[PDB]
């Protein structure tokens, strides 16, 4: 049903202004809204159903000093969507005091286009972690929507940030945010800028324009898991039949995302889900064994072949898995979207719950410890210091994601029939 | 032999010819080669319908055999040229399979509120299809008219039990094809599927009483939802080995198949095949018994809803019992398939 999609930050606006213009180009849209004379398919999921079709996208654009959105005005795709909901420093206590004084005239913005919907079913969050301005204001924003709407789903999508520590205070950040992800939030997709660099300059000789191209990688992503509900599919046209096969525990919401073509500039089944299962298709970076994974499929297929895809690749035994309980592997099949030049046909995506990502939290354990005990990469805000005295918000934070790796590493262990 | 055919009146003067002649069907069937005989049986009925719209053969059969290729050759494509032969599957598909997004989680959800006074009379029976219909937005073909919701049994009742009847119906030359045994066969799965639909929202309701709690972050609240995720797998994965064998790899045959009898076999051995790697047959039978001690298990766990959390945990300690039960005995039936060797794979990874 119908999900109000919400892009914030420079990051997270320039992924939602690109994949808007992904979907525009992708089903049978003008630029002016308009249904085209080749558009059928479920054009509901953000699309308002107005009288000639003028599938106006859900998007609820929220930032303040507009910088990107001046990039954003300048085009036609400004005439796609504007119901009214397009409004006008880098830190976390900044961003956070400047969301504070604005909450309600943005609040209600939301609450209108709420009640103008037919349905709330997600919030889906355009953001990347420590955004600059979407880090603060985006955490205390995503307290006011969970507390203000404890019935919908969350989901965020954002990368981990990679700029090669300049903000100092960028753990912190990072930190109180990741906790508003754990308590605030039911699913958290994040990507290494590290290893989509790598990737970047695996297929290619381009690393210079790393902003355009990854814009194209996440909203092949993003259209790749929305792809079953806004194309006539069988399931998980609702997110929240999706989520529930990856979550056994509501806190580790956390997935590994990989894509089977690095290039593209087609063969069977059976080739891409041993692909897929190598780990250098993967997009992010001891002993770890996934909890769940599932697979997403676009493409031209042999609707008997991928049984004995999943025969073979089940008595090669060519994975481990967990101690603690059956799951499996699962797969899941859609149609290869048409209107769209369609080159390297078969293009996968995997969700998958790893403990491998405990690592990459305990590195952000490890850097907030470090400059904690050094104490001199916070820069004293003022607005920090009022907000938080004794900056325990941040200890806080530091337990919660402290707690979620003795839960990820007890989930290793098989003793998670007991306490993790 | 020269009138039937070509000018399309049956002939007969003494009782000598051995086919003689309600719906439109009297014929009745009860030297020459018998391979002929059959033929001139079947070319003359198709011929009747298109008005209303050394001692060898070799010399006799050459000329005669030449015009049968082309009476059942116009035949067959009045069915698909005239009658739209081939949409129909992949639009009885949508509705009666379920094969349509937002349209069964829009149907069941509306079905079990009443299960009981409610879906008796026909005004809410007759409102309830036309609310699922809208929400998928794939009709808007004749095969959305022609559905006909209705029951055999009403509502007036541990009990996983719920049963439909959704029929699509089809006028005379169709009937021959697509018959109204058919379409209640559809029907026979079509209620199995509407009882899976049942746990899927049952485990969905404890999934929304605990969802409206989240406030409590607890151990004893984390400790519940680690058994949902359990049996949510086993639902979604047996689940998935449906949509596998009655709706992909019997879904590829009969549309590249079908790229007068041969039609009618050509579906009922379509229709058979795809009853066979569902797994419903008798020779799959004790598979199948096994799965309803787990569904009466799950109805249990939502109607818990802690002073019952042991009883709860009690509740999933049995379904394990019975989910690791029923792995011996399939492992003990591969000696008795190709699509069972697919079963095993959803049942076990390393749940030995």
């Amino acid at each position: 049903r119908e999900i109000i999609t919400l892009q914030l930050g420079q990051c997270g606006n320039q992924i939602g202004f690109e994949f808007w213009k992904q979907l525009c180009a992708e089903h049978g849209i003008s630029p002016e809204g308009i249904v085209e004379e080749f558009a059928t398919d479920r054009k509901d999921v953000f699309f308002y159903q107005a009288d000639d079709e003028h599938y106006i996208p859900r998007a609820v654009l929220l930032d303040l000093e507009p910088r990107v959105i001046h990039s954003i005005l300048n085009s036609p795709y400004a005439k796609l969507y504007n119901p009214e909901n397009i409004y006008l420093g880098n830190n976390w206590a900044s961003g956070f005091s400047q969301g504070e004084k604005i909450h309600e005239d943005i609040f209600d913005i939301i609450d209108r286009e709420a009640d103008g919907s037919d349905s709330l079913e997600g919030f889906v969050l355009c953001h990347s972690i420590a955004g600059g301005t979407g880090s603060g204001l985006g955490s205390y924003l995503l307290e006011r929507l969970n507390d203000r709407y404890p019935k919908k789903l969350v989901q965020t999508y954002s990368v981990f940030p990679n700029q090669d520590e300049d903000v100092v205070v960028q753990p912190y950040n990072s930190l109180l945010t990741l906790k508003r992800l754990t308590q605030n939030a039911d699913c958290v997709v994040v990507l290494d800028n590290t290893a989509l660099n790598r990737i970047a300059t695996d297929r290619l000789h381009i690393q210079n324009p790393s902003f355009s191209q990854i814009n194209q990688l996440v909203s092949t992503i993003m259209s790749a898991s929305t792809t079953t509900l806004r194309y006539p599919g069988y399931m998980n046209n609702d997110l929240i039949g999706l989520i529930a096969s990856l979550i056994p525990t509501p806190r580790l919401h956390f997935l590994m995302t990989g894509y089977t073509p690095l290039t593209t500039d087609k063969t069977t089944v059976l080739d891409v889900m041993r692909r897929l299962l190598q780990p250098k298709n993967v997009m992010v970076s001891t002993n770890h064994c996934y909890i769940a994974i599932l697979n997403i499929i676009q493409g031209e297929v042999d609707p008997t072949q991928v049984h004995k895809s999943l025969q073979r690749i089940r008595e090669r035994k060519l994975a481990n898995f967990i101690p603690w309980g059956p799951a499996s592997i699962q797969v899941a099949l859609s149609r290869k979207s048409p209107y769209l030049p369609s080159a390297h046909r078969v293009s996968g995506l995997m969700m998958a719950n790893h403990t491998s990502i405990s690592s990459l939290f305990e590195r952000t354990c490890r850097q907030y410890d470090k400059l904690r005990k050094r104490e001199a990469f916070l820069e004293q805000f003022r607005k920090e210091d009022m907000f938080k005295d004794n900056f325990d918000e941040m200890d806080t934070s530091r337990e919660i994601v402290q707690q979620l790796i003795d839960e990820y590493h007890a989930a290793t262990r098989p003793d998670y029939i007991s306490w993790g | 032999i020269h009138d039937w055919v070509y000018s399309g009146v049956f002939r007969d003067a003494y009782g000598e010819f051995m086919i003689q002649v309600k719906l439109y069907w009297t014929h009745g069937y009860v030297v020459f080669l018998k391979h002929i005989a059959h033929d001139i049986y079947v070319c003359g009925k198709t011929i009747n319908l298109l008005k209303l719209c050394v001692l060898m053969k070799r010399s006799i059969t050459a000329p005669l055999a030449a015009h049968i290729s082309l009476v059942n050759k116009a035949a067959v494509d009045y069915f698909f040229v005239e009658l739209h032969l081939e949409a129909h599957y992949e639009a009885l598909r949508h509705f009666l399979l379920m094969e349509d997004g937002e349209f069964a989680q829009s149907l069941s959800d509306l079905l079990f509120e009443k299960l009981p006074g409610e879906l008796l009379n026909p005004l809410v029976l007759n409102s309830v299809l036309s609310k699922a219909l809208q929400c998928s937005l794939h009709g808007d073909t004749p095969h959305a008219s022609n559905l006909s919701l209705a029951l055999k049994y009403l509502p007036e009742v541990p009990d996983v039990l719920s049963c439909l009847e959704l029929r699509y119906k089809v006028d005379w030359p169709l009937n021959i094809v697509i018959t109204e045994g058919c379409v209640s066969k559809y029907s026979g799965v079509f209620s199995f599927l509407l009882q899976l639909k049942l746990m899927m929202w049952a485990l969905k309701d404890v999934c929304f009483h605990l969802k409206r709690t989240a406030m409590a972050g607890s151990v004893q609240f984390r400790q519940l939802q680690l058994f949902k995720h359990e049996m949510q797998h086993f639902v979604k994965v047996i689940q998935g080995y449906i949509a596998n064998q009655i709706l992909h790899v019997t879904w590829c045959e009969f549309r590249a198949r079908l790229a007068l009898e041969e039609i009618q076999r050509a579906h009922a051995e379509y229709l058979h095949k795809a009853v066979f790697r569902g797994l419903l047959t008798e020779k799959a039978a004790p598979v199948m018994n096994v799965i309803h001690s787990i569904f009466s298990l799950v109805l249990k766990f939502r109607s818990q809803l802690h002073p019952n959390f042991a009883l709860m945990q009690q509740s999933y300690n049995t379904f394990k019992y019975y989910s690791h039960f029923l792995f011996k005995v399939v492992t003990k039936l591969v000696n008795r398939q190709p699509h069972l060797e697919d079963f095993l794979l959803r049942i076990n990874f390393n749940n030995y």
